[PDB]
């Protein structure tokens, strides 16, 4: 009874580490990465922030746990595994890997990595 | 959407 959406992206872990000339970032222990109804988890995150672009950074996580999970009031649970996942800020691309696998009303896949988009 | 962190190791939070 909320959006995802609309909230912003809250995280946390135990190591953090940045360099401003390295333009990279690492978080190390079971981070934990939410929006609303959307819950993803990995132990790292990469990111680079070139700058001079604004909102084109990405954020590719790996380690394990590597699920997803989301909760809809609309009668509509999604959940996912993967080694490897690419997420993103507004829609730029979207892919899970390594053992891929995802599960909704209408939608049922599995393999090396899944195909779809935010 | 922006990005957000909360560091465990201090007890305070970040934008990046």
């Amino acid at each position: 009874v909320t959006g995802d959406t609309d909230q912003p992206i809250h995280i946390e872990s135990d190591q953090q580490s940045l360099d401003m000339q390295g333009n990279v970032v690492t978080f190390t222990g079971n981070v934990i990465v939410t929006q609303g109804t959307i819950k993803i988890n990995a132990d790292k995150v990469v990111v680079t922030r070139p700058g001079g672009e604004q909102g084109k950074e990405v954020i590719d996580g790996y380690g394990k746990p590597a699920t997803f999970y989301q909760m809809q009031d609309n009668g509509k649970p999604v959940e996912g595994h993967a080694s490897q996942m690419h997420y993103e800020l507004a829609k730029d691309f979207v892919v899970l890997t390594g053992n891929a696998y995802l599960q909704q009303v209408d939608s049922n896949i599995k393999g090396d990595k899944i195909t779809y988009l935010v | 959407v922006p990005i957000t962190y909360v560091n465990r190791a201090t007890x305070k939070c970040a934008r990046y």
